[PDB]
């Protein structure tokens, strides 16, 4: 084989303690029964999980198993703890370009939380400096999604828009946001209208919240 | 789980087997079990035979011309599968029982008992010049629709499947190699000593092998230098009993010791194939086809002295050598050489699978 | 004769 | 006791180099197989290289082959990985891996990963820039306050506010990289209005790496 | 000594060029036989004999002509010893020759016991054996050569030795004891040696014919190999010992000139075409020697 792709089916997956879930990949072709999985945490290294499809690595807990059909092959967790938390990844060793696959993350589902929208005018001393950025935070929302739309006067920004997104609240199991709008020296006197639409699935209706040059 | 199935080249005969590797427990080896799946409706009033051979290919005295190297047949076996003629009611394996429900009506049984004392797969590592089937010991099982077994075995209607016949490390440690040499030299008392032992009876491949050597030279000759090796020989009963040897790994040491003097030193050697992959005649394992297999495991003979039938008898053995300077009569070059010789196991553990996982490019 | 015994 | 232990990793240029060093423990080099798998930052695994030791075997990726080379030092149980012609799409945490030699290709022990960065920017120190509290355009009842650090190029930075004393939600978002090659990050935090005017809200920087201290003070307006 | 210039010359080089191919070849075969990177039987001591006789024919290459070359090629008027180099010489040069044809027949027999009768080479032809035998055959080379001591000298073979128009070799001794030596040394290294090897050769060459590289077509070769050129040159040992004083002619001077100078180079080119066989015959050997001196198997599931 000149190179073969492991496609995981669920990139995302969310569940709740005591669930049952199952992790499957399917390969380009016949990789035979070569197939290795691993649990990394975030900020650690790969664990190895079991290997040869079906066989439980020694030390592993015997709630992670592993089963081959075809050419696809399936990672369950039954009953799965807390600390299953983790991203999925699928290896096959059958040839020498070992290939893994694209990472299955495993958060923990709870209850929809309304998200909380917040406006942040750039510093005076920013402007000073040449640069302006405004910034929009987005708090506790449980089921990502929420995509953030400016307005700047009317106008559909896009593409400048930088936005990063905290991991799962240790103690909230829930999510933050924060997208950042990099303005010129020139950009943010030119335009004075500001906004902030947030077009969140959990909740019923979008919200936007807007700004102006001005107001405190 | 996993079954290994190839078909006839015109595809009117397939057999099928669990294993591709069976393993040898000395008392007794695995026994080689399968399906056939056969056509009767094109069969024409005509026998499928099954056959397990045990083949051995060496030359007599290799030179430059391989009169022997032609072939030998260390066992032969024979099955008529089609036609339950005989009637055998020997147990079904449950891996038959599950291809036979899977396959049908048409899928009929054939098992062999491989018979001990008989050579486990051992590849002789080819010269650069030498062109054809590699030498050593191979298995096959071969399937072929025929109405007699005298007939000429056609080329489309066969099936020629290679096995493998291998052994595991025992799982009960042996003594711990020891050897030693007391050598009185010429015109002088207190004799040289040696004391070279191992740590280990038996080793895994890819370990290293810690050689504990301690001399203590109480005569007037100097040890000029320390040569320590690991050499593999290879017992050949084709033609003539011929025992072969090749070292493998090699420690040379500088390490002088004076008269009058002790010295104690702990050495580490490892035998691997990639500094050995031109010696010619080197006992490599069984293959398959054509892949890398390592250097070739150590040959567990049954009850120790059973029956030495042809195949190859391959053993590793660790030599301590000190070489002892003489000048005088000489000219400083005539070395006196004490030597030890410490006998080990190279085998791999005992697996949970199939050994083959590694990956091919 | 002088060869000188080759 | 087994561990595999990385070193020689940090910030390079791109076309500098590297040789990363895992110093492999608790086992040998010849029955086992040693294995270099990197991870982009948010991306998934991918392996790299890989040698035998035993049947004489180095292995590369389609992406890494001319440059990569890879060697193992049997006596000190080592395997090198030298880089050259390091490009921006070599920025990842690679990982030193071990399998067995014999009949086992799976990569059951991992080491730590040492995080190389290939980039031309330097280090430099970032500027605190406080988010105002808009207490009108805010509906909650808890308003949210905030700074913003920009344009630092070294690993993250540390903010904290008020040297720990304020924990009352504090969301401190991973650091981006922006187009012009420098991270920059935000941390914003929910307070109750009751203590607005009053409570003081000082954000702490540390950049020990860049070696710079800026602190900036948010009130509401 | 009247001889043609240009002949002199030739020939001059063509034993130059022996000397470089034999001495290249013979140094080869010696490197290539002592790296042992092949699994070697316990009792195979074939390259023993190969190591022996390459070896004797490089001493013979080094030791004989370039005395050869000054003393009886270029001038034969002066020489280049007295009596302790010029008998040493002699002796050296005998002994070597004895120890080459020694090595050939032992050759021959190695081999004959090898291919014809394994079980007496397997049971008693070990490496021990031969190498003690190796050693008692270079060590009684040199004994057969013992009468080449006392036999040589120094004379003048003129009317007075205050002239340089003569000193060289020249056995002293009588003619009965010169007639005797040289019986001997004829026996020893042309009848007996060369028989052995013809009749060993022959016989395995029949037995190899039983099964029907060259292969069998070597030993063809081997044999008239030894014969082209041993022959010529021990012959001339015998036409200027046991002939009379008689029949003397300018003419019969040159010719024996002629045939001394065509013997001797048969006897180097002798001496340096076994490297060639040796390159020839095998497979394994040549890539060394060469190389420093130049349906599927399917799966399923029940
Ligand atoms: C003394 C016996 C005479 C003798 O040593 O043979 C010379 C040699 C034979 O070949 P080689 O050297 O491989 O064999 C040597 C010796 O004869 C034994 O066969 C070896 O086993 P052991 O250790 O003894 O059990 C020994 O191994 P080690 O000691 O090196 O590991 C060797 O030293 O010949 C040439 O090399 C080519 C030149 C022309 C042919
Ligand atoms: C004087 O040379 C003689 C005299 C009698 C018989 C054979 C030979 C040479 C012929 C070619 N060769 C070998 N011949 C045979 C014969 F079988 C044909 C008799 N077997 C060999 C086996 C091994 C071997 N080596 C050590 C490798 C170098 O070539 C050489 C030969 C060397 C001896």
């Amino acid at each position: 084989a000149s190179d073969i792709q492991m496609t995981q089916s669920p990139s995302s997956l969310s569940a709740s303690v005591g669930d049952r879930v199952t992790i499957t990949c399917r390969a380009s072709q016949s990789v035979s029964s070569a197939v290795a999985w691993y649990q990394q945490k975030p900020g650690k290294a790969p664990k190895l999980l079991i290997y040869s499809a079906s066989s439980l690595y020694s030390g592993v807990p015997s709630r992670f198993s592993g089963s081959r059909s075809g050419t696809d092959f399936t990672l369950t967790i039954s009953s799965l703890q807390p600390e299953d938390f983790a991203t999925y990844y699928c290896q096959q060793y059958k040839y020498v370009p070992v290939t893994f696959g694209q990472g299955t993350k495993v958060e923990i589902k709870r209850t929809v939380a309304a998200p909380s929208v917040f406006i942040f005018p750039p510093s005076d001393s920013q402007l000073k400096s040449g640069t302006a950025s405004v910034v929009c935070l987005l708090n506790n929302f449980y089921p990502r999604e929420a995509k953030v739309q400016w307005k700047v006067d009317n106008a559909l920004q896009s593409g400048n828009s930088q936005e990063s997104v905290t991991e799962q609240d240790s103690k909230d199991s829930t999510y933050s946001l924060s997208s950042t709008l990099t303005l010129s020296k020139a950009d943010y006197e030119k335009h004075k209208v500001y906004a902030c639409e947030v077009t969140h699935q959990g909740l019923s209706s979008p919200v936007t919240k807007s700004f102006n040059r001005g107001e405190c | 789980t996993r079954v290994f199935k190839k078909a006839s080249p015109n595809g009117k005969l397939t057999v099928y087997l669990g294993k591709r590797d069976f393993v040898d427990h000395i008392d007794l080896v695995d026994p080689v079990d399968g399906v056939v799946l056969v056509d009767p409706e094109y069969l024409k009033e005509r026998r499928v035979y099954v056959t397990l051979t045990c083949a051995f290919r060496y030359g007599r005295e290799d030179l430059d011309v391989l009169g022997l190297t032609f072939r030998k047949d260390l066992f032969v076996a024979n099955v008529q599968s089609f036609p339950p003629a005989p009637e055998d009611k020997k147990p079904l394996t449950r891996l038959q029982e599950r291809l036979i429900k899977k396959l049908g009506e048409h899928a009929y049984p054939f098992t062999f008992e491989i018979p001990p004392n008989l050579p486990c797969s051992v590849t002789l590592q080819p010269g650069p010049e030498d062109t054809g089937k590699a030498c050593g010991v191979d298995y096959e099982v071969k399937a072929f629709c025929a109405e007699n077994l005298e007939e000429k075995i056609h080329k489309r209607n066969s099936v020629r499947l290679v096995i493998r016949k291998v052994q595991y490390a025992p799982e009960r440690p042996g003594p711990q190699p020891t050897a030693e040499t007391t050598r009185q030299f010429l015109m002088s008392d207190k004799p040289l000593h040696l004391e070279a032992s191992l740590d280990k009876e038996i080793y895994y491949h890819g370990e290293p092998i810690s050689v504990n050597v301690h001399v203590t030279n109480n005569t007037n000759k100097t040890v000029k230098k320390i040569k320590i090796s690991v050499r593999q020989y290879a017992d050949i009963c084709l033609f003539n009993t011929a025992q072969y040897k090749c070292p493998v790994a090699m420690e040379e040491a500088d390490d002088t010791v004076a008269p009058s003097s002790t010295f104690c030193k702990v050495y580490t050697l490892t035998p691997f194939l990639a500094n050995n992959r031109e010696k010619r005649g080197l006992a490599l394992d069984g293959k398959l086809k054509h892949e890398d297999t390592n250097l070739a495991s150590s040959t567990l003979l049954r009850e120790g002295a059973n029956r030495e039938i042809l195949g190859i008898i391959v053993s590793y053995k660790v030599k301590v050598k000190l070489v002892v300077s003489r000048g005088g009569l000489l000219g400083d070059l005539a070395s006196s050489d004490v030597a030890v010789e410490l006998p080990f196991t190279l085998m791999h553990p005992k697996p949970k699978e199939e050994p083959p996982h590694r990956e091919v490019p | 004769r002088r060869p000188y015994i080759l | 006791e087994v561990q595999l232990v990385e070193s020689g990793g940090g910030l390079v240029q791109p076309g500098g180099s590297l040789r990363l060093s895992c110093a492999a423990s608790g086992f040998n080099v010849y029955s086992s197989s040693i294995h270099w798998v990197r991870q982009a930052p948010g991306k998934g695994l991918e392996w790299v290289a890989s040698i035998s030791s035993y049947y004489g075997y180095t292995y590369y990726a389609d992406s890494v082959k001319g440059r990569f080379t890879i060697s193992a030092d049997t006596s000190k149980n080592t395997a090198y990985l030298q880089m050259n012609s390091l490009r921006a799409e070599d920025t990842a945490v690679y990982y030193c891996a071990r399998s067995r030699q014999f009949w086992y290709s799976g990569l059951d022990y991992w080491g730590q990963g040492t995080l190389v960065t290939v980039s031309s920017a330097s280090t430099k120190g970032p500027s605190v820039f406080p988010l105002a509290p808009s207490s009108k355009s805010t509906s909650g009842g808890t308003a949210a306050l905030g700074c913003l650090v920009k344009d630092y190029f070294p690993e993250p930075v540390t903010v904290s506010w008020n040297s720990g004393a304020l924990t009352s939600g504090v969301h401190t978002f991973p650091a981006v990289l922006q187009s012009s090659g420098l991270y920059s990050l935000s941390s914003v935090v929910t307070v109750p209005s009751s203590s607005l005017g009053t409570q003081t809200y000082i954000c702490n920087v540390n950049h020990k790496p860049s070696n710079t201290k800026v602190d900036k003070k948010v009130e509401p307006k | 000594v009247n001889t043609d210039i240009y002949s002199k010359v030739l020939v001059t080089a063509v034993y130059l060029a022996l000397f470089v191919v034999g001495t290249v070849g013979n140094t080869v075969t010696a490197f290539t036989l002592a790296r042992k990177k092949s699994l070697q039987s316990l009792q195979s001591t074939v390259h023993y004999h190969l190591g022996s006789l390459a070896l004797s024919d490089l001493l013979t290459l080094l030791l004989a002509m370039p005395v050869e070359l000054y003393n009886f090629i270029w001038v034969h008027h002066p020489w280049a010893f007295g009596d302790a180099g010029c008998r040493g010489y002699y002796f050296l040069r005998d002994a070597c020759t004895y120890a080459t044809a020694l090595n050939v027949a032992s050759l021959s027999v190695e081999r004959y016991l090898a291919l014809c009768h394994p079980f007496k080479a397997k049971t008693l032809m070990s490496r021990s054996r031969t190498k003690k035998f190796i050693s008692a055959i270079w060590l009684a080379s040199a004994l057969l050569a013992v009468p080449m001591l006392f036999t040589m000298g120094e004379q003048n073979r003129s009317a007075d030795g205050q002239h340089a128009g003569g000193l060289v070799c020249t056995p002293t001794i009588h003619t009965a004891t010169v007639k005797v030596v040289i019986q001997v040394n004829t026996f020893m290294s042309f009848i007996f040696p060369m028989v052995v090897i013809s009749v060993l050769n022959t016989i395995i060459a029949n037995k190899l014919t039983v099964m029907v590289r060259h292969g069998v077509r070597v030993l063809r070769a081997v044999v008239i190999a030894f014969v082209v050129c041993w022959l010529p040159y021990h012959v001339r040992r015998l036409m200027f010992c046991y002939i009379s004083d008689e029949q003397w002619t300018p003419f019969l001077y040159d010719f024996y000139h002629y045939f001394y100078m065509v013997t001797n180079a048969l006897f180097y080119v002798s001496s340096t075409i076994n490297p060639i066989l040796y390159n020839l015959v095998s497979a394994n050997f040549r890539h060394i020697f060469i190389a420093t001196l130049a349906n599927h198997t399917l799966s399923s599931n029940a």
